[PDB]
RNA sequence: GUAACGGGGCUAAACCAUGCACCGAAGCUGCGGCAGCGACGCGCGUUGUUGGGUAGGGGAGCGUUCUGUAAGCCUG
């Protein structure tokens, strides 16, 4: 006998929504990383991506304890000489705060095409109003 | 007579000669091995000297 | 009898070393003489 | 006895053909021995446990 | 129904009037057997969680046939050292046929 | 070109004390095969235990050309 694999046309698509107001940053991000990922299935497999469709409401109001605030300070180098550039997160926020989460989760998802059909599935809004409720993506409130 | 058990714990690669030739010298060939020996008072000696590597069941 | 049956007995024959005749024999390429030196080289070597 | 040695040649170079590879691996003898090393690793390297839950 | 069983080291899964490859028996070509170690039994529905060697559930196998699986070659190589060498190997296997099982 | 945590991130997911689980290798156990040495017996059993290897020593084989078997045998 062999171990049941999942196939891509057997898959079972669900949508959620997540309010990250007030919320810790990276606790929230690796229960998005996991539910993104399918590791919370009973059928999960490696090599087919089959986590939800999740929709975080309230991006700008996300909550970092400690001094992080002001000290984690964000890099990264455009390719040219001597142009390496950084972004406070206290300013990171003002400027696209969407960013923040976007970024924080990428890097806890694993690296291939994918991980990035991974990631095209998160949908990240900094406000609070969203046209999605086509889909009725039931709330997964905590 | 009481027949003290002696089972090998650890590894032998690697450790000192005196300690690798008395693990023959009691009768433990590999780890996890069980074997059975007398309670004299000379077997006390080499089980001493190698007891870091020896559990013992009494 | 006849000359199709007759064998000669046990030990009366073996084979010759064979050298640098591939690796699964274990002559290989050194073929027994060691790595380089004057007892390596060809009729290289020293007298009685 | 001057051996002609060239079907026995012949046939050990076809005995180690290994198709489906690309390129020179494929067509010439520049055959590594790689996809044998690897297999016996493979082999003992498997992960089959069917840790879903714990 | 389904049930499960452990016999040569593995513990596999049966449904009746099913195949599975097991290892090398020592039985003839149509001989019956019997599998009384069973871990548990369930019938739809109804999930009978066993005690290790359930007591009762008994599995009746009878064999087909019996050869030997895939050639498998194995290779060891060492670089720059002068070491190679090379193998063979195909397992004994024995395949069996599932007629009834019982609680 | 961040670049003195591998990364994301961590106010504990950091350090100290005690405690019960768990993952974790080609280690060890369960199940099948093969081979060397020893013991015990009658060529054959039943047991102990070993089987990573360069330089190197020992053992046993496959295959190519040619002489006899062969004015025999296979082959339009």
């Amino acid at each position: 006998m062999k171990t049941f694999t999942a196939k891509p046309e057997t898959v079972k698509r669900d949508w959620y929504v997540v309010d990250a107001t007030g919320k810790t940053l990276g606790r929230l991000a690796t229960e998005l990383a996991r539910r993104l990922r399918g590791k919370h299935k009973a059928e999960y497999t490696p090599h087919v991506d089959t986590g939800d469709y999740i929709i975080v409401l309230n991006a700008d109001k996300v909550a970092v304890t400690g001094n992080k605030r002001t000290d984690k300070v964000y890099y990264h180098h455009t390719g040219h000489i001597g142009g390496i550039k950084q972004a406070t997160f206290e300013e990171m926020i003002a400027r696209r705060p969407e960013r923040v989460i976007e970024i924080a989760v990428k890097g806890m998802l694993p690296k291939g095409p994918l991980g990035r059909a991974m990631f095209r599935k998160l949908k990240v809004y900094a406000g609070n109003e969203h046209n999605h409720a086509a889909q009725q993506p039931q709330v997964l409130d905590i | 007579a009481k027949t003290i058990k002696i089972t090998q714990t650890r590894s032998a690669i690697g450790r000192l000669p005196k300690h690798k030739a008395t693990l023959l010298g009691l009768g433990l060939r590999r780890i996890g091995h069980t074997v059975e020996r007398e309670d004299t008072p000379a077997i006390r000696g080499m089980i001493n000297a190698v007891s870091f590597m020896v559990k013992v069941e009494e | 009898m006849r000359l199709n049956t007759l064998s000669p007995a046990e030990g009366s024959k073996k084979a010759g070393k064979r050298l640098g005749r591939g690796i699964g024999s274990g002559l290989g390429k050194t073929g027994g003489r060691g790595h380089k030196g004057q007892k390596s080289r060809s009729g290289g070597g020293v007298r009685r | 006895a001057r051996v002609k040695r060239g079907v026995i040649a012949r046939a050990r170079h076809k005995k180690i053909l290994k198709q489906a590879k690309g390129y020179y691996g494929a067509r010439s003898r520049v055959y590594r021995v790689a996809f044998q090393a690897v297999i016996k690793a493979g082999q003992y390297a498997y992960r089959d446990r069917r840790q879903r839950k714990r | 129904m389904y049930a499960v069983f452990q016999s040569g080291g593995k513990q596999h899964r049966v449904s009746e009037g099913q195949t599975v490859r097991l290892e090398k028996l020592d039985i003839a070509t149509g001989e019956t057997v019997e599998f009384a170690e069973v871990l548990m039994i369930a019938n739809g529905e109804e999930v009978k969680i066993g005690v290790p060697f359930v007591d009762g559930g008994v599995i009746k196998a009878e064999v087909v046939a019996h050869g030997r699986g895939e050639k498998v070659k194995i290779v060891k190589f060492r670089r720059r050292k002068h070491y190679r060498k090379q193998q063979g190997h195909r397992q004994w296997f024995t395949d069996v046929k599932i007629t009834g099982i019982s609680a």
